RNA sequence: GCCCUGAAAAUGGAUGGCGCUCAAGCGUGUUACCUAUACUCUACCGUCAGGGUUGAUAUGAUGCCCUGACGAGUAGGCAGG
RNA sequence: AAAUAUGUAAGAAGUCCUUGUUACUUAAUUGAACGUGGACAUUUGAAUGAAGAGCUUUUAGUGGGCCAUUUUUGGUAAGC
RNA sequence: GGAAUACUGCCAGCUGGGACUGAGGACUGCGACGUAAGUCAAGGAUGCUGGCAUAAUGGUUAUAUGCCGCCCGUCUUGAAACACGGACCAAGGAGUCUAACGUCUAUGCGAGUGUUUGGGUGUAAAACCCAUACGCGUAAUGAAAGUGAACGUAGGUUGGGGCCUCGCAAGAGGUGCACAAUCGACCGAUCCUGAUGUCUUCGGAUGGAUUUGAGUAAGAGCAUAGCUGUUGGGACCCGAAAG
C-alpha cells in the first residue's frame, strides 16, 4: 500500500514522458510537412512561369464559415442548412470540408454567412484560443492533450496539434475530428466589418459570401 | 358552383404524347411484376380501366399484390402531419419498373465483386461513393495557345 | 379538498381558466344530449356507433333470472371441493369412491368447457353442461348427473 | 358581415411541430387485399414447412 | 476553473505542445528561404504586359 | 352538449329533486331507538321470546 | 439569441423515484440505488427502475405464470423475480419447487409456493443472495390486459370497445353498427 | 446629368428642428469615430442534463459535491411557494 | 420547353451458394412464396448533422386574423 | 546590370501605456527552470504601505439635475385613443357541492373484492365486531332459439431487456418475460359440407370459407382516496323582451 503508489505513480509519469515525446516528434514532423508543401507550391509556380506555362493551384479542400445574420426572419431551407452546419447563433463559426455535396449547402446559405479559406495561422489560433470539445453533450475546453486523446485517440490524434492537422489537411477523420470541435464562438470583429453594410455580397461591397483568403483577416479580428 | 370530379384538372396530364396515340405496344404487357418490385405510376389515358387517380401520377411505390391484369401498389401519402399508407390497384398499362432500383441492384453486384477481388488479393476495398471532389493542381501549357485577350464591346442597335 | 384546487391557483388572473374570447358561457351547443343527429353527430358516430335507432324484438314484462344460469368452467371445478379434502381425491383417483360435486349447490347453472382437469374421476351434478364439458369429465372417467 | 373564406396560412407550421415522421415500417406486413386464392394456398405451404421443420427434430 | 490561453501564458503554451520550445529556440517563425534564379519566359512577360 | 370520448350518462335530475332529498343522519339514532324498543318489548313480554 | 432546435428545459419523461410514500419501499429503493450504482450488473438497474413504477405498470404476475416460465429450457433452478405482487391460480395443479422474490404475495400464492417445498423471498433478501442478480428470471405481468385499454383508440373501424355503461341489444347496437341501420362502423 | 418651366386649396408649420450654398446639397471613393437587452470573456440567480458520494466513521440522501448547456411570451397547461 | 418546386433509391429486413415445403403455378421440381444448411462485417456500400431514438394515454386554449417581399385574380382605383 | 522601398502575409520575436475582474479555499493534475537542493508566472491574488472614529463608508428618504416614462381594465387584426367601465375609501363580492363517469396516481387485498341495508357492541352519531345475501370481476357470441374457448412444452417466424455458457478482452453461442409486427389454432355469428343414426324428419358428426365478434390462447380485478376532465342539477357571478 505505502509502496504501491510509486508503481502506478512513476508508471504514468513514465507513460506521460513518452506521450509527450511522441507529440514532440509529431509536431516537429508536421512543421516539416507544412514547410515543404508550401515551398513546393511556390517553386511549382516559378517553374511553370519559366517554362512559359501557368501553374494552377489545387482547388481548396477546406473552408471556415461564420454565421453573420442573427436569428429572426429566416426562410426554412437556409434555416435547416444553417443548423446542419451548426450555425445557430450569430458569429459562431465552423469548418466545412468542400465537396459538391457541401458546396451546394454553402450556396443556399450565402446571404447569412461570411466564409473563406483559413490559413494554418488562423486555424492554430482558433483552436488554441477557442477550441472546446464535445464530450457527452458537454462543451469542454481543450486545455490538456489528454482530453483530445481520450476522445480522438482512437483515430490517431492525441494532441491539439494532431487536431489542427486533421483539420488543415482535411483527410481521413476530418468528419469525426471536426465534429468533436464545438462551434467556435467568435466576438464581433474588433475594428469593424469594414463596410457600410454587411448584408450584400463581398463582391458588392461587403460581408457575406465567399471572401476567399480574406476570411483570415476577418476571423482574426473576431477571434 | 365549384367542381371537383375524379378526373378534375387532368386535361394535359392524361393526354397522350404528341404523335403517340393509339395501341399500346406489347412490351408493356410482357413486363413481369413481383411483390416487392418498385414501380413508377404514370397514367395512360387511353386505358380507362385500372387507372391511378391523379394524385398518384408521377409517384413511385412498392408492389404488394399481383393479379390477372394488375398489380397492387403501396404508396405512402401525406395527409395532415403524417403519412398514411395507401394501396392502389393499377392495371399494367399504368405502371413501369423503377429504373433506379435497377442501377442499384447492378451496383450491389458490382459491390460484391469488388469485394471479392479485393479479398482474393487481401487488400482494402472502399465501396461507397464519394461526391465530386475539389480538383487537383495542373500545369497548363502555352504551346500553340498563347492567350487571346478580350475586351468588352460597345453598345450598338441592330434593328 | 378545495385548497388543492386550480380554482385557488386562478385567483387574480382575470377570467379563471376560461379564455378572453370564448368566455365560459351558460350552455353553448345546448343541454344534455342536444343535436346528436345535428351539430353533435361526428362525436356521436365514432364514439357511439349504434346509438340511434332500434334493433331486435321487444319483450314485455321480462323477468331477469328466469334466465339465471351462472357458468362454471372445467378450468376451475376442483375449487368447488374444499381445499383440505382436495388432496385425497386427487391422489386416490378411483371410480369407487369419487367425489360428488353439486355445482348447483355452489351457485352455478351450467358447466362450460374451458380448461383441462386432472385425470381423477368426478361425479358432476348440474343442470346443463356444454357438449365438450361433458366430454372431458368422461375422458377422466367421471360422469355428469343432470339435476334440477 | 362577410368573413375570410380559406387559407393554408400557418398550416405547414402547425404540421411540422410534431409532424411528418414517416410510415411505420414492419417486416411481415398486413396481408390486406392480397389474392384470396394464393393466401389460401400459402397457408398450406407454411403449415407443411412448419411440419417438416419439426419432423427434423424427432 | 479558469480557461488559460496558450497564446498568452507560455506556461500552458508549453503544457500543450512542447516543440514550441524548439520552435522558438531555432527561430523558424522567421527563417530565410533558399534562393533560386529561375526566370519567367518571354511569353509570360509578353502577355503580362500585353493589351 | 356532447363532447369527448365518454360514456353516455343518464343522471335523472331534471326535476326539483332538491325538494326530496333524504339524508339519513338518523342512522345512529334510529338504531338506538330500535334497540331500546326491542329491550322494553322483551321486558313486558314476561319471559316470552319476542 | 439561438435558433433552438429542441425544446429548452425539457424534463426526461421518467420517474426518478416512486410516487409512493411507503417507508419500506423507499428503503428497498435506497438499497437498489446503492446496488445499481456500485455494481455493474444490468439486473439491479432494471430492478431499481421497476421499483418506481405506478400500479397500472406493475400488473400482477401469477403463480401459473411462474410455473410456465420455469419450464423454459435451463430455467428450472433460476430464482424468479417479480417487482410487484404474485397471485394465486387454482388452474395449475402440479406446481414445482423454486424461490420467488416479490414485493408481495397473496396468501394463496405464498401457500402454493411453500406447500410445493419452495421459498418466498423479499427483494432485500434476494439482494443478499444475489447482489448481481445471478441466476434470476425477471417476470412481468400482462399490462394491456386491463379493462381501461379496451377502449383506447376507439373510432370508425378500429375494433375497440365503446365506453358504454350498460349493455344489451338496445344499447349502441343499431344505426352505425349494422348494414341494415344506416352504415356499419 | 444637375438646375429652371410645366407645379392651384383652405388655422400658422415643418428635409424631425435649427440652419446649411467649393454644403451641413447631389453622385462616387477612402479612413477614423459613436452606439442595442446582439456577439466575446467573467461573477451571480434559476432551469434542464450528465456524473460522483452515507464503505465503518454528528448536524439535511427528496441531501452534499463535480461538470456542460440553456433563459422572450398572450390564450393556455403543469410545478414550487 | 426551362428555373424553383416534386416521387423513389444509395443494402444485415443485404448479397451469394446449397436444396426443403405447397392444395398455388408450370409441358415439366417448372415457377412463385416462405424456409433449413454454408460463405461474406476496416469504407457494410455517398454528404452533413443528431442538442438521444421509439411509443402510449389524457386534457387546455383556438377555430373573427392581419402585415411585407415575390407569384397572382376581380376592380379605373383604393390604407379595396 | 545590381540594389532599395512599397504592398500583402508569417514569427511558439522583444517591449511601453490604460481599463474591468480576482470566482475558488489543505493536498492530489499537466508542466516549466534548474547539475543539484530547490525555484516558478504551472488546476482562479498576493505582498508592502497608509486612511477612517461623535468618522471613511453603506441603506433609506426628500429635493434638484441629465436622459427616459401616454390610463388602467376590456373586446379587438389594430386602443393613449374623438371605443366602453372606473370621482374617492372601507367592508362584501364570482368554477361550488351533489349523482354517475374517462384517464392518471397512491393504497389495501387479489381470482377475487366491497365490515357501516341490517345485526353485535360501546367510554354512544365515534371506535370495535359480524350471518345471509347482493354488486362488480372471473365468458363470449347471436335479433333470437341457442351454442360456448389446448393439434402443438397454450403453436410458428422476426426484433427484445435480463439471465446462462465459452472467453483475459472484443466477442460468440444458449434462453429469452414485457412489448411490437406477422402466419396459424380454439369459442360464437354467417355461409357451405351433411357422416354414424332415426320413427322420414328428427339428428348434426366431420371438413371448409377475400365473411363476422367489444372473444380464447397459465386470469386482473374489486374497493377507498386525490388532481384534471365529462353529463344532469341555480351549476363561475350578475342581466331580457316574454310565458
Amino acid at each position: 500500500t505505502a509502496e504501491q503508489v510509486a508503481a502506478e505513480r512513476a508508471a504514468r509519469k513514465a507513460a506521460n514522458k513518452e506521450k509527450r515525446a511522441i507529440i514532440l516528434e509529431r509536431n516537429a514532423a508536421y512543421q516539416k510537412e507544412y514547410e515543404t508543401a508550401e515551398r513546393n507550391i511556390i517553386q511549382a509556380k516559378r517553374d511553370a512561369k519559366a517554362a512559359g506555362s501557368y501553374y494552377v493551384e489545387a482547388q481548396h479542400k477546406l473552408v471556415f464559415v461564420v454565421r453573420i445574420k442573427g436569428i429572426n426572419k429566416i426562410p426554412p431551407k437556409p434555416r435547416k442548412v444553417l443548423q446542419l452546419l451548426r450555425l445557430t447563433r450569430i458569429n459562431s463559426g465552423t469548418f466545412v470540408k468542400v465537396t459538391k455535396a457541401t458546396l451546394e449547402l454553402l450556396k443556399l446559405i450565402e446571404p447569412y454567412v461570411a466564409y473563406g479559406y483559413p490559413s494554418y495561422s488562423t486555424i492554430r489560433q482558433l483552436v488554441y484560443k477557442r477550441g472546446f470539445g464535445k464530450i457527452n453533450k458537454q462543451r469542454v475546453p481543450l486545455s490538456d492533450n489528454a482530453i483530445i486523446e481520450a476522445n480522438l485517440g482512437k483515430y490517431g490524434i492525441l494532441s491539439i496539434d494532431d487536431l489542427i492537422h486533421e483539420i488543415i489537411t482535411v483527410g481521413p477523420h476530418f468528419k469525426q475530428a471536426n465534429n468533436f470541435l464545438w462551434p467556435f464562438k467568435l466576438s464581433n470583429p474588433s475594428g469593424g466589418w469594414g463596410v457600410p453594410r454587411k448584408f450584400k455580397h463581398f463582391i458588392q461591397g461587403g460581408s457575406f459570401g465567399n471572401r476567399e483568403e480574406f476570411i483570415n483577416k476577418l476571423v482574426k479580428s473576431m477571434n | 358552383g365549384k367542381s371537383h370530379g375524379y378526373r378534375s384538372r387532368t386535361r394535359y396530364m392524361f393526354q397522350r404524347d404528341f404523335r403517340k396515340h393509339g395501341a399500346v405496344h406489347l412490351s408493356t404487357y410482357l413486363k413481369v411484376y413481383k411483390v416487392g418490385d418498385i414501380v413508377d405510376i404514370k397514367a395512360n389515358g387511353s386505358i380507362q380501366k385500372g387507372m391511378p387517380h391523379k394524385f398518384y401520377q408521377g409517384k413511385t411505390g412498392v408492389v404488394y399484390n399481383v393479379t390477372k391484369s394488375s398489380v397492387g401498389v403501396i404508396i405512402n401519402k401525406m395527409v395532415g402531419n403524417r403519412y398514411l399508407e395507401k394501396r392502389l390497384n393499377l392495371r399494367v398499362e399504368h405502371i413501369k419498373h423503377s429504373k433506379c432500383r435497377q442501377e442499384f441492384l447492378e451496383r450491389v453486384k458490382a459491390n460484391a465483386a469488388k469485394r471479392a477481388e479485393a479479398k482474393a488479393q487481401g487488400v482494402a476495398v472502399q465501396l461507397k461513393r464519394q461526391p465530386a471532389q475539389p480538383r487537383e493542381s495542373r500545369i497548363v501549357s502555352t504551346e500553340g495557345n498563347v492567350p487571346q485577350t478580350l475586351a468588352p464591346v460597345p453598345y450598338e442597335t441592330f434593328i | 379538498p378545495s385548497r388543492f384546487t386550480k380554482t385557488r391557483k386562478h385567483r387574480g388572473h382575470v377570467s379563471a381558466g376560461k379564455g378572453r374570447i370564448g368566455k365560459h358561457r351558460k350552455h353553448p351547443g345546448g343541454r344534455g344530449m342536444a343535436g346528436g343527429q345535428h351539430h353533435h353527430r361526428i362525436n356521436m358516430d365514432k364514439y357511439h356507433p349504434g346509438y340511434f335507432g332500434k334493433v331486435g324484438m321487444r319483450y314485455f314484462h321480462k323477468q331477469q333470472a328466469h334466465f339465471w344460469k351462472p357458468v362454471l368452467n372445467l378450468d376451475k371445478l376442483w375449487t368447488l371441493i374444499p381445499e383440505d379434502k382436495r388432496d385425497q381425491y386427487l391422489k386416490s383417483a378411483s371410480k369407487e369412491t369419487a367425489p360428488v360435486i353439486d355445482t348447483l349447490a355452489a351457485g352455478y347453472g351450467k358447466i362450460l368447457g374451458k380448461g383441462r382437469i386432472p385425470n381423477v374421476p368426478v361425479i358432476v351434478k348440474a343442470r346443463f353442461v356444454s357438449k365438450l364439458a361433458e366430454e372431458k369429465i368422461r375422458a377422466a372417467g367421471g360422469v355428469v348427473e343432470l339435476i334440477a | 358581415a362577410k368573413s375570410k373564406n380559406h387559407t393554408a396560412h400557418n398550416q405547414t407550421r402547425k404540421a411540422h411541430r410534431n409532424g411528418i415522421k414517416k410510415p411505420k415500417t414492419y417486416k411481415y406486413p398486413s396481408l390486406k387485399g392480397v389474392d384470396p386464392k394464393f393466401r389460401r394456398n400459402h397457408k398450406h405451404a407454411l403449415h407443411g414447412t412448419a411440419k417438416a421443420l419439426a419432423a427434423a427434430k424427432k | 476553473v479558469l480557461k488559460k490561453n496558450p497564446l498568452k501564458n507560455k506556461q500552458v503554451l508549453l503544457r500543450l505542445n512542447p516543440y514550441a520550445k524548439v520552435f522558438a529556440a531555432e527561430k523558424l517563425g522567421s527563417k530565410k528561404a533558399e534562393k533560386t534564379g529561375t526566370k519567367p519566359a518571354a511569353v509570360f512577360t509578353e502577355t503580362l504586359k500585353h493589351d | 352538449a356532447i363532447s369527448k370520448n365518454l360514456p353516455i350518462l343518464k343522471n335523472h335530475f331534471r326535476k326539483h329533486w332538491q325538494e326530496r332529498v333524504k339524508v339519513h343522519f338518523d342512522q345512529a339514532g334510529k338504531k338506538v331507538s330500535r334497540r331500546n324498543a326491542r329491550a322494553t318489548r322483551a321486558a313486558k313480554i314476561a319471559p316470552r321470546p319476542l | 439569441g439561438i435558433d433552438h432546435t429542441s425544446k429548452q428545459h425539457k424534463r426526461s419523461g421518467h420517474r426518478t423515484a416512486p410516487k409512493s410514500d411507503n417507508v419500506y419501499l423507499k428503503l428497498l429503493v435506497k438499497l437498489y440505488t446503492f446496488l445499481a450504482r456500485r455494481t455493474d450488473a444490468p439486473f439491479n438497474k432494471v430492478v431499481l427502475k421497476a421499483l418506481f413504477l405506478s400500479k397500472i405498470n406493475r400488473p400482477p404476475v401469477s403463480v401459473s405464470r411462474i410455473a410456465r416460465a420455469l419450464k423454459q429450457e435451463g430455467a428450472a433452478n433460476k430464482t424468479v423475480v417479480v417487482v410487484g405482487t404474485v397471485t394465486d391460480d387454482a388452474r395449475i395443479f402440479e406446481f414445482p419447487k423454486t424461490t420467488v422474490a416479490a414485493l408481495r404475495f397473496t396468501a394463496g400464492a405464498r401457500a402454493k409456493i411453500v406447500k410445493a417445498g419452495g421459498e418466498c423471498i423479499t427483494l432485500d433478501q434476494l439482494a443478499v443472495r444475489a447482489p448481481k442478480g445471478q441466476n434470476t428470471l425477471i417476470l412481468r405481468g400482462p399490462r394491456n390486459s386491463r379493462e381501461a385499454v379496451r377502449h383506447f383508440g376507439m373510432g370508425p373501424h378500429k375494433g375497440k370497445a365503446p365506453r358504454i355503461l350498460s349493455t344489451g341489444r338496445k344499447f349502441e347496437r343499431a344505426r352505425g353498427r349494422r348494414r341494415s341501420k344506416g352504415f356499419k362502423v
